[PDB]
């Protein structure tokens, strides 16, 4: 009936915001890893870049 | 699998830094053993005055 309708139709708007809401806890941890692993890549460019230079400065100034 | 990636950089970063510190030695060095050979010679030839010289002062 209508009166089953809008029972039915209630829990269906709040489901999606249910849904949508999972979706969006999930985002920020699929993002959050994207971002860490950008930190991770990067910083150990970093060390090894110095690790680089310097060594042969001090070879070449040996 | 970012871990992995990082890993790998390094490998080929001591590597790279092996290759690039060992090599400049050959390439350094070899520069030493030339110019150093090549004072003597200058050297070498025109010798005669040091010693000519020095006996005159100490020989009165």
């Amino acid at each position: 009936s209508k009166l089953e309708a809008i029972l039915s139709q209630e829990v269906e708007a709040e489901i999606q915001a249910l849904l949508q809401e999972a979706e969006a806890k999930a985002e920020a941890v699929k993002r959050e890893a994207e971002e860490k692993a950008k930190a991770l890549l990067q910083a150990r460019e970093r060390a090894l870049e110095a690790q680089y230079r310097a060594a042969l400065r001090r070879a070449e100034s040996a | 699998e970012a871990e992995a990636k990082a890993k790998a950089l390094e490998a080929q970063y001591r590597e790279r830094e092996r290759a690039e510190t060992e090599a400049l030695l050959a390439r350094y060095r070899e520069r030493a053993e030339a110019e150093a050979k090549a004072v003597r010679e200058k050297a070498m030839a025109r010798l005669d005055e040091a010693v000519a010289l020095v006996l005159k002062e100490v020989l009165p």
